């Protein structure tokens, strides 16, 4: 304001607030693997 | 990685 000595001090502004929404989506992968391939593979297909 | 019958898969 820069108030004067005697000026009937008036009220000043106040910040206006904004709200931002983060919808928090999901990301999914579903690989299909044959059960016999998992059993007779020399490589650990489950950890790969 | 599936169906061990197929070579490329």
């Amino acid at each position: 304001g820069w108030a004067s000595e005697t000026a009937a001090l008036s009220e000043t502004a106040t910040p206006q607030i904004d709200r931002i929404t983060i919808p928090l989506h999901e990301l999914a992968a579903m690989p299909k693997a044959s059960q016999r391939l998992l059993d007779d593979s020399a490589f650990d297909i489950e950890t790969w | 990685a599936l169906n061990s019958a197929v070579a490329a898969e």
